């Protein structure tokens, strides 16, 4: 905890730096992640799932 | 540029004879073109004053020479809003011209130019 | 106490118009400043005016400017209007910064100003170029395309941005469209950074043409300034009035009367007189990126005046060597106007580097020596 | 090169420590315990400060009149002060009158009476005395600021004590105290200036060898404090002068850190606008704040105790509506002590040290008050040799790692007395230990 | 006996000295990593960027390389 | 009541591990997932807003 602290927030420039990137790993998780739930929640239904007849 | 570079470098340039022979009729003619003498002021009136160091310095004026320099910026400013030159004794004469101001600003930027230096000191 | 001073809204406009403390010794180029004002006002009322009769889209744009010539009640006299007064906008923008140039307003207290003023400079450019593209004619068609083009040289992306402006892959309906939009924008942008630089100067108050305090002598701003003021802008209504009744279009090119064609290409594709300058610092650049860094650099530079100005002394009222450098530096600033619009051809193209060098030369050396030396001849001079 | 600390024991467990000074004519004698407010709970706080008003009060042999005569017959004089953690009592007098003060001193901390006559007569002196500090305003801030850094602690609580226990307080407690307290492994007698060792270590043999010892003899100078970020605001429109601590958790005697806190004082520094030269220092914070005339005073402190301490800074402004900036000021200058001292500001501060810790010792009660503090604090005195050594190993490194985890974004203390409207809240002032361009 | 103090004057240029500006140069080193993340973070949407960097990111630059199939495409 | 001495009764809001580390962490964490999130948030705001510029639908086509 001292040692998280030490690099990851008691610099300003170090704290900010690691909000960025954790919201650059977030936003490309979480598109990945939604992508996938709502293709399970739609299946069926979308083009990607009937393209194949056609 | 400081008032104390500006006197630097002219006594370097007064101390050489060759430099001296060629600068000091130079300048007094630059002087002569340059026309400040006949709106009635003094050389150093002109000196920019919106500076902590130049208003510590007028500060420091003896209270009569504030009260002339007050007089001659008012009476140059009557003379440039009337479009007119200063005529008679209202014209600075050269032995009139002199350097009431230096000497306090040279006071007040040795002693910001000293601490500058000491506030970079380094224990040997 | 008197409402004026006592009611915080009524004190605000008392504090810049009516109670200001001016020097008593403003001339007469203290006067731009009120004339920018106008134009600003003008343009606002004729331009929101315009906009109640011009169609944004490609296909449309250049016969709606014909229908406010033909139809609109008086649709003449504010579209001319509105055309010559971006002229007078700039005439009186070079006189208002050669103005401050000249008695040295960009120097301590008043930084910060000048350099919000740079700004405001690069607002007005990009203001004009934006308009001047909304006749949908030929030359604002070419020249939105080849100054559009400039942004192509920015490595890597520089190609991107560009399809991203246009929205498109050329000059069309989508960049007529947005062109529109951003320039009725841009004016309200343009008088808020107008409104900061009087703010930021009101700490200092107005410098004067002596260079000195003027804490010793104040006048109110009304009603000495007031009426000093009225004299410029019936001047200025009377050069307006010759232009806008007498002679319409001697500021325009006709090219802007045939309508845009993206096929045929116009014999020269020059940007509005006021732009000139600039154009011929960036052809004196071989480089495409060398030229738009130079152009660029030729407004930011007016920034580093503070520093490169060494004079113990504010303006060039008492300098006789600043005062002709100063009107080497104007004729040559206008020098480069006049090879902005020549041909790319032999001689011209030497002269404008040469003019280039000598613009920069300005700012980099010849203040910084000049400035130097006159202070020592001032302190030996008057020994 | 000062004579050497010369320091012997009795049986009991008392310590005797001398320095002798051939070149002076007085001598002070005295007895330093390392006991004070701290050891009392929240039921007899106060005991300490009472049993130091009784002990002047008459002893088995001498009445209270006899004592006063006694004393101006030796010609010198006594004093005793309670703190929190130390009690002192002390006899200056001239050099042959030494044997007069040892004895005087024994009688009043072994048999001194404790008369429910005198305790029910200092009842109503120490009650006024409660409505009178009020004027002492750095001591008003210094206790509010302890009462709040270590809230319901030991430490946090005042030495006088609440109205409610003045009015309690029995010879039975006062004796019970004292019995508990004042045991020979708990005390030195201390003797600076014309004093011989030997002498001094005979009348101790005399005086003090039937004194108690604990039970338990653990080292002088052995003690747990939980610091609370807080503030008390004591606003008084009235008063002119704005009086204002702020405070974070310090070191302890005994501290890895203790010279690197100093040093870390040092470079702040103290200020004050009628000392001529105090325009002039060197002091990034003392530049600022005469040159803006935010205030007439600021003191840092660095106070240690046997497990904590407090590290700050205390202020003095008639600027009422410019305190915020001499707040962020001062903090700000803190910020630099984690991201931008270097060997510029440490070697500075280490040459004003080195001479500073020499030059406080410039009479006997300043040295006999040196020998004791550090014989109760740390178990011995600290050569000059050593003391040189410890502050050459500070380096900017170690200033910076200690103001990294001791100041950097961390709560503070704070007690504002007087003008303070313009004294931010909490949260303002806290976020100014850190700064966000670092 | 010390007739003199022992000291120097750094050199020094706006108040800047050389002591003070090495203790900064690693916060500029991060607030640079901040600044071109955050660029980076900014850009990402760019299909240039994706092409030209990120999709060149060793086992992570596959999350980049997407494909519209063919028969999914107007254009 | 009269002493100001005497701290007001804060143990209901007391934490006990209040000058460790952990302690602060903690809330920096909170505030660090707020800006996080912020940033995120603005970006994809930024970048799908903004796409309105580049070329529509019917100009690619
Ligand atoms: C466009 C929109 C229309 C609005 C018009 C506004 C223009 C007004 C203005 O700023 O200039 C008038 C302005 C008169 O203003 P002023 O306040 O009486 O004096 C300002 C000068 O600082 C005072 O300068 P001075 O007292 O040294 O007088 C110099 C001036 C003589 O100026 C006189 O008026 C006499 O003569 C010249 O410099 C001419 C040069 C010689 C050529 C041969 O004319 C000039 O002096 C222009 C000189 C520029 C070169
Ligand atoms: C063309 C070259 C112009 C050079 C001017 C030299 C000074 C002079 O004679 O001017 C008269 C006057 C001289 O006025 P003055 O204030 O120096 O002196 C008044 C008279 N005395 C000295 C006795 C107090 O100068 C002005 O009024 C100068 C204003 C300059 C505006 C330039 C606009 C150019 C736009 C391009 C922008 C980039
Ligand atoms: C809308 C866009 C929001 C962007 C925020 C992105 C990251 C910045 C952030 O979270 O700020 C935390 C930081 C720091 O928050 P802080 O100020 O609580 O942290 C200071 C104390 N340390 C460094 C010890 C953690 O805030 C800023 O730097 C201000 C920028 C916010 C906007
Ligand atoms: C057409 C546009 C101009 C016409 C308006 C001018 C006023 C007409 C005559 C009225 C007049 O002279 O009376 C004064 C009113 O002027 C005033 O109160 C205003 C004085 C000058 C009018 C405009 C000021 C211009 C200054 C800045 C120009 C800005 C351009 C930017 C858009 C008051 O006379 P008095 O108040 O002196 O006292 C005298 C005692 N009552
Ligand atoms: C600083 C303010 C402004 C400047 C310098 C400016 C400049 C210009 C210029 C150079 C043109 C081309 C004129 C032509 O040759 O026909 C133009 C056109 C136009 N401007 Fe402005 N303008 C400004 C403010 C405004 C504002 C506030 C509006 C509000 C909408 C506006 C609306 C227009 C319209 C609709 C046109 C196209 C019709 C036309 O060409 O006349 N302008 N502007
Ligand atoms: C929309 C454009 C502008 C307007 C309406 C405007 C208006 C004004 C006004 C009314 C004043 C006070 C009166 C005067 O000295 O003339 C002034 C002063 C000033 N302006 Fe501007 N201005 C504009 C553009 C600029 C630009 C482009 C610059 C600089 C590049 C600039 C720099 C200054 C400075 C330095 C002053 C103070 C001059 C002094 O009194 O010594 N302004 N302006
Ligand atoms: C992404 C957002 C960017 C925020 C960037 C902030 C960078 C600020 C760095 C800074 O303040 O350096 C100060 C340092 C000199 O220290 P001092 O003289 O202020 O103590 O100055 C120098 O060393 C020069
Ligand atoms: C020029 C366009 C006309 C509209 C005026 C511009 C509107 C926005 C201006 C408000 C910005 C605030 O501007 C600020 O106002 C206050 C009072 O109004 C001024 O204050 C000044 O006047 C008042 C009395 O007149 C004094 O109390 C004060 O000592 C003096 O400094 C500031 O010098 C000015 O910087
Ligand atoms: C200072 C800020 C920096 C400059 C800002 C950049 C401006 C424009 C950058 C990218 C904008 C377009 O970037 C593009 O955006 C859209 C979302 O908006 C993304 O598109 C993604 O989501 C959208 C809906 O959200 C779907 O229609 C699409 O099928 C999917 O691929 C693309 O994957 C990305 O390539």
């Amino acid at each position: 905890a001292t040692t998280f602290y030490n690099v990851f927030v008691k610099r300003n420039s170090a704290f900010v730096a690691t909000i960025l990137a954790s919201a650059f790993v977030f936003d490309m998780t979480f598109e990945t992640a939604i992508d996938n739930f709502w293709d399970r929640i739609n299946a069926g239904k979308q083009w990607k799932d009937i393209r194949h007849k056609y | 540029a400081s008032i104390t570079s500006v006197v630097k470098t002219s006594e370097l340039i007064l101390k050489s004879p060759l430099l001296s022979k060629i600068v000091v009729p130079l300048a007094k003619t630059y002087v002569k073109f340059s026309g400040y003498r006949q709106l009635g002021f003094k050389m150093n009136d002109l000196i920019i004053e919106e500076t902590p160091n130049m208003q510590l310095a007028l500060r420091r004026l003896p209270p009569t020479e504030s009260y002339d320099r007050v007089y001659r910026l008012i009476r140059a400013t009557q003379f440039s809003l009337s479009h007119k030159l200063a005529t008679g004794n209202d014209i600075t004469k050269p032995e009139e011209d002199d350097h009431y101001l230096i000497p306090y600003i040279l006071d007040v930027e040795a002693e910001a130019f000293e601490k500058d230096a000491l506030d970079n000191l380094e224990v040997v | 106490m008197a409402l004026r001073k006592k009611n915080s809204l009524l004190n605000m406009a008392n504090s810049y118009v009516l109670d200001s403390p001016q020097p008593s010794n403003l001339n007469y180029f203290w006067n731009f400043g009120s004339l920018l004002a106008l134009c600003l006002v003008i343009q606002l009322a004729t331009g929101i005016t315009l906009a109640m009769h011009y169609t944004s889209h490609a296909s449309l744009a250049f016969d709606s400017v014909e229908h406010i010539m033909r139809d609109v009640n008086f649709g003449w006299f504010i579209r001319y209007a509105h055309a010559n007064t971006a002229s007078f906008f700039f005439i009186c923008i070079y006189a208002h910064m050669g103005r401050n140039i000249y008695y040295g307003s960009y120097k301590t207290p008043r930084v910060l100003p000048w350099s919000i003023g740079v700004i405001i400079f690069l607002l007005l450019i990009i203001t004009a170029f934006m308009g001047y593209v909304l006749v949908f004619g030929q030359m604002s068609l070419w020249g939105a395309t080849v100054i559009c083009n400039l942004v192509s040289a920015i490595p890597w992306l520089g190609e991107d941005i560009v399809h991203f402006l246009w929205g498109g892959f050329s000059v069309g309906n989508p960049t007529l469209q947005r062109f529109f939009a951003l320039h009725y924008l841009m004016p309200f942008v343009l008088a808020v950074f107008a409104l900061l630089h009087l703010i930021a100067l009101h700490t200092a108050g107005s410098s004067n043409p002596l260079g000195i305090t003027s804490n010793v002598d104040k006048l109110s701003m009304h009603p000495y300034y007031s009426f000093k003021d009225l004299i410029t802008v019936f001047a200025f209504l009377l050069m307006f009035t010759l232009f806008v009744f007498f002679s319409p279009d001697k500021l325009g090119h006709p090219d802007n009367y045939i309508p845009a064609n993206p096929m045929v290409t116009p014999a020269s594709i020059v940007p509005e007189w006021y732009l000139l300058p600039f154009y011929a610092i960036l052809r004196a650049i071989p480089d495409k990126l060398g030229g738009v860094i130079a152009m660029v650099a030729a407004i930011l530079i007016l920034l580093i005046l503070p520093i490169v100005d060494r004079s113990i002394i504010r303006g060039n009222a008492f300098k006789p060597i600043s005062k002709l450098l100063f009107g080497f530096f104007i004729c040559n600033f206008l020098l480069l106007g006049v090879l902005g619009q020549v041909h790319i051809e032999p001689p011209f193209i030497v002269l404008g580097q040469i003019c280039t060098i000598f613009y920069f030369s300005y700012f980099l050396i010849l203040l910084p020596m000049v400035s130097t030396i006159e202070n020592i001849f001032f302190y030996i001079g008057s020994l | 090169v000062s004579p050497k600390t010369r320091t012997s024991n009795l049986k009991n467990g008392l310590t005797i420590a001398s320095e002798s000074n051939p070149l002076v004519q007085t001598a002070t004698v005295g007895v330093w315990i390392d006991a004070g407010s701290r050891n009392e709970n929240a039921y007899n706080n106060g005991t300490a400060h009472f049993f130091e008003h009784l002990a002047f009060k008459g002893t088995d042999k001498r009445s209270q009149h006899q004592l006063e005569l006694d004393i101006e017959n030796m010609g010198g004089h006594l004093n005793a002060y309670t703190s929190r953690e130390s009690t002192v009592y002390y006899a200056k007098s001239f050099k042959d009158d030494v044997p007069k003060s040892v004895e005087i001193l024994a009688d009043i901390l072994q048999h001194s009476k404790l008369a429910e006559s005198a305790i029910d007569r200092e009842r109503e002196v120490i009650t006024r005395e409660l409505e009178e500090v009020n004027k002492q305003y750095e001591e008003v801030v210094f206790d509010h600021l302890h009462a709040t850094a270590f809230m319901n602690q030991p430490l946090g609580r005042t030495i006088l004590g609440p109205r409610e226990n003045i009015q309690t307080i029995t010879n039975t407690e006062l004796r019970k105290f004292i019995t508990e307290n004042y045991t020979a492994d708990r005390m030195v007698l201390v003797g600076a200036g014309a004093v011989d060792h030997d002498a001094l270590v005979e009348l101790a043999e005399k005086y003090f060898s039937h004194l108690p010892s604990s039970q338990s003899p653990v080292p002088l100078g052995t003690p747990i404090p939980n610091f609370v970020g807080s503030e008390v605001r004591l606003r008084d429109d009235t008063m002119p002068v704005a009086h204002i601590a702020i405070a974070v958790e310090g070191v302890s005697w005994t501290s890895e850190d203790y010279y690197t806190a100093l040093v870390a004082q040092a470079i702040i520094g103290n200020y004050d606008r009628a000392v001529g030269t105090s325009r002039h220092q060197g002091s990034r914070l003392s530049n600022i704040v005469s040159e803006n005339n935010l205030a007439n005073s600021f003191q840092s402190f660095s106070t240690s105790y046997s497990d904590t301490g407090l590290w700050g800074i205390y202020l003095t402004s008639e600027n009422t509506t410019q305190i915020d900036d001499l707040v962020h000021f001062t903090l700000k200058e803190w910020n630099r002590l984690s991201t931008s001292v270097s060997n510029l500001q440490v070697e500075r501060a280490k040459s004003q040290l080195k001479a500073g810790l020499l030059l406080s010792l410039d009479g006997t009660t300043y040295v006999a008050e040196d020998i004791g503090r550090q014989l109760t604090t740390l178990g011995r005195r600290v050569t000059p040799a050593e003391v040189e050594a410890k502050l050459e190993a500070v380096t900017e490194h170690d200033v910076r790692a200690w103001a990294q985890k001791t100041l950097y974004d961390k709560d503070i203390a704070l007690v504002g007395l007087g003008p303070i409207e313009g004294l931010y809240d909490y949260n303002r002032i806290r976020n100014d230990m850190s700064m966000m361009r670092w | 006996y010390v007739k003199k103090p022992s000291y120097k004057i750094v050199p020094h240029f706006l108040g800047f000295n050389i002591p003070t500006v090495s203790k900064w140069i690693p916060i500029f080193g991060i607030w640079g990593a901040a600044a071109g993340i955050g660029a980076l973070f900014l850009i990402e949407g760019v299909p240039r960027t994706r092409q030209d960097i990120l999709s060149k990111i060793p086992i992570i630059g596959e999350h980049w390389i997407r494909e519209i199939p063919a028969s999914d495409n107007p254009f | 009541g009269k002493s100001t001495y005497k701290i007001p009764d804060f143990t209901p809001y007391l934490k006990k591990d209040r000058n460790t580390d952990a302690n602060r962490l903690f809330s920096y964490f909170m505030i660090g997932s707020f800006g996080m999130l912020s940033a995120a948030g603005a970006k994809a705001t930024v970048q799908d807003f903004l796409s309105n510029m580049s070329a529509s639908a019917d100009v690619l086509a």
